[PDB]
């Protein structure tokens, strides 16, 4: 349950600002390993972020192609392991292309989605021996991630909130006749909301009531009475607008992200290259 | 590494145990999933009757799990014939082994492997349930289970009959099955294969019909059974008295749905009479 | 000290969720697949179902960080 997790205990943060202050002390870090171990080679904290989207985005597309199919909770419990792997670590210590497959194989054995390895590994575009190669990188990654994770493996996902919240709707919420019609553009705007770094600042059933609620104001639907009504919020003012300010942050969130650029991304591919083989 | 060995403390066909400074550390396809699943769930919870995992570590595709170091079970205390079992004590035990269920449950977990050795006893006398590297949520419908899980002298008969899908009633089964260890001081149904599981569950509280159990002819690997009488309950335990009947009936409804869930089961008057469950302090140990 | 049954309490920040056996009555199993009989045997309800789905939806809608 999320109101006793370790999500809601370590891996929900107060803002923006932490989150990047992590990324940015990570950075650091890894610079003062490699200037002391060992510059337009180094990325700067924005710059990773970018590559971190990139390859978050890559995750995604790789999770929507393998094969048997794959549950949508595993592909959100790898995304949420890709983030907190890159809140407190550089993609210029650890390369997110190796580090996003060892996060899609823990979120499949956590996830009780049984799958043998050289399946897993069968799911990749590449020839045998860089399968190979790719498992032997996913093996050797796999107990560092989780590490990283410092054991949390458990990942609470918005989609059965989402569920739980159209159940409610449907039975509790005549005045919303058929919340199904919901669906479809909440779930859109639940994927938009997976692209930010919503997932480390709201709770999932915040997420899911948010996409449900932006998805009834496009439809041209103010439900604000089952807030009020239905939840209970009419009696408690403060917890009214302490829900209102979090779903119009959440908004606002989705509203300044910015999809990374291609030949930007070409640029800083070329830079991670650079630091990986420098190493 | 940070915990120094102390002694070897037992190996299994899954993993080793070694008592160390007290904690006890458990020891291509990658990270075994049955540490995993024990991480990823005990990570999860937090609740007296339930081991606590302290840490965990390892190398390469090798871990090893940290928990609290636990000096007995109740295996240990059925087998043990220079100790008596007084209501209170089995009332005690029973009381805490609910309450940790409960707690599970409320959390949409199954145990899953429900045994006296898999029920551990502090120093203090507190009884935890242990050996999550069975344990799952529950509570999806998406979610496909095998039959294959609790040791089959605690199986309860949904799951001899192949059920894909189930509740608590599987671990309350096996609640039922250590009552009755507890109380006989032998496996209550001690049987050689799954047909002899049935058959001895059959024989001792006769053959349900679908009147005390409405679609068991769905289950994908039922047969039909003699229609055994079975024994009654106060003639296989005698010294019961009539609110640990009720108890065990409950726990012993061929019914899963009707089967008394951790809650249910805490809730009747077995648990509220005299005498009181024996504080952990006063638990007999071996 | 003879036990008496307190129901533990667990914070959940959120929305009171309806009671396992009352859904039911409130209407809420009309909204969830019917379980077959099948999983009725082994102990499956869609009510089990149900409320966990209500229960996810209202877990911590009220928390902050
Ligand atoms: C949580 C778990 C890793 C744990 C915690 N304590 N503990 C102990 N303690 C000593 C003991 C306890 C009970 C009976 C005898 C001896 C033994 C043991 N494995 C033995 C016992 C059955 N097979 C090997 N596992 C544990």
């Amino acid at each position: 349950m999320y109101h006793n997790s370790s999500q809601k205990r370590h891996w929900t943060f107060s803002s923006e600002e932490q989150l990047a202050r992590l990324r940015a002390d990570a950075n650091r870090k890894f610079r003062c390993k490699a200037v002391a171990n060992g510059d337009p080679v180094f990325l700067e904290p924005h710059e990773e972020m970018t590559l971190c989207k990139y390859y978050e985005k890559r995750l995604l597309e790789f999770c929507s192609v393998f094969k048997p199919a794959m549950p949508r909770s595993v592909v959100g419990t790898a995304c949420m392991y890709f983030k907190r792997f890159y809140l407190n670590n550089s993609v210029m210590e650890y390369h997110p292309r190796i580090i996003m497959l060892t996060c899609a194989f823990l979120a499949c054995k956590v996830d009780e989605f049984n799958v043998s390895s050289p399946q897993f590994v069968g799911n990749l575009r590449e020839s045998p021996l860089g399968q190979e190669k790719a498992l032997e990188q996913i093996l050797e990654y796999e107990l560092l991630l989780i590490q990283q994770l410092n054991f949390h493996l458990i990942v609470h996902n918005p989609y059965r909130p989402f569920e739980g919240f159209l159940i409610d709707l449907k039975t509790r919420y005549p005045i919303l006749e058929n919340p199904e019609i919901l669906r479809k553009t909440a779930d859109d705007f639940l994927n938009r909301i997976a692209l930010t770094d919503a997932y480390l600042l709201y709770t999932p059933s915040q997420i899911a009531l948010t996409a449900i609620l932006s998805s009834a104001s496009r439809a041209g639907i103010t439900m604000e009475s089952y807030l009020s009504e239905s939840l209970m919020l009419k009696e408690n003012r403060t917890c009214l607008s302490q829900l209102l300010d979090i779903m119009k942050s959440m908004r606002n969130l989705v509203k300044k992200y910015e999809p990374p650029r291609s030949e930007e991304v070409a640029v800083l591919k070329q830079k991670l290259e650079r630091c990986h083989s420098a190493e | 590494k940070r915990y120094e060995k102390l002694d070897f403390l037992g190996e299994g066909q899954f993993a080793t145990v070694y008592k160390a400074r007290i904690v006890a550390i458990k020891k291509k396809d990658g990270i075994n999933r049955t540490a995993l699943r024990e991480i990823k769930l005990l990570q999860e919870l937090s609740h007296p009757n339930i081991i606590g995992l302290l840490d965990a570590f390892g190398h390469k595709s090798n871990i090893s799990l940290v928990f609290d170091f636990m000096e007995t079970d109740l295996e240990v205390i059925i087998k043990d014939n220079s100790l008596v079992l007084t209501p209170s004590h089995i009332k005690a035990y029973m009381l805490m082994t609910l309450q940790g269920l409960e707690y599970l449950h409320q959390h949409w977990i199954l145990h899953r492997d429900l045994k006296p050795n898999n029920l551990l006893l502090d120093e203090n006398g507190v009884l935890k349930l242990a050996d999550f590297g069975l344990a799952k949520s529950f509570g999806s419908p998406n979610r496909a289970y095998t039959h294959q899980v609790v040791t089959r002298w605690y199986r309860a008969p949904e799951l001899l009959f192949g059920a894909r899908m189930y509740g608590v009633g599987v671990d309350m089964w096996a609640v039922g099955c250590i009552l009755a260890e507890l109380l006989l001081r032998v496996p209550f149904l001690p049987g050689d294969s799954d047909l002899d599981q049935l058959t001895r569950i059959f024989e001792t509280l006769g053959t349900p019909t679908e009147e005390q159990w409405p679609d068991m002819c769905s289950l994908p690997d039922y047969v039909t059974f003699k229609s055994f009488p079975g024994i009654p309950l106060h003639h296989i335990f005698s010294a019961a008295g009539d609110d640990l009947l009720d108890l065990i009936q409950g726990l012993f409804l061929f019914n899963p749905c009707a089967r008394i869930t951790a809650t249910q089961a805490l809730k009747m008057k077995y648990f509220s009479n005299r005498p009181g469950p024996t504080p952990g302090c006063q638990l007999p140990r071996p | 000290a003879l036990y008496e049954y307190q129901p533990l309490q667990i914070e959940t920040y959120g929305p009171h969720v309806p009671e396992l056996e009352m859904l039911g009555r409130l209407g809420y199993l009309n909204h969830v697949r019917a379980a077959s009989p099948q999983d009725l045997a082994g102990g499956y309800t869609s009510s089990l179902a149900c409320h966990r789905a209500l229960q996810d939806a209202f877990s911590g809608l009220f928390w902050q960080p």
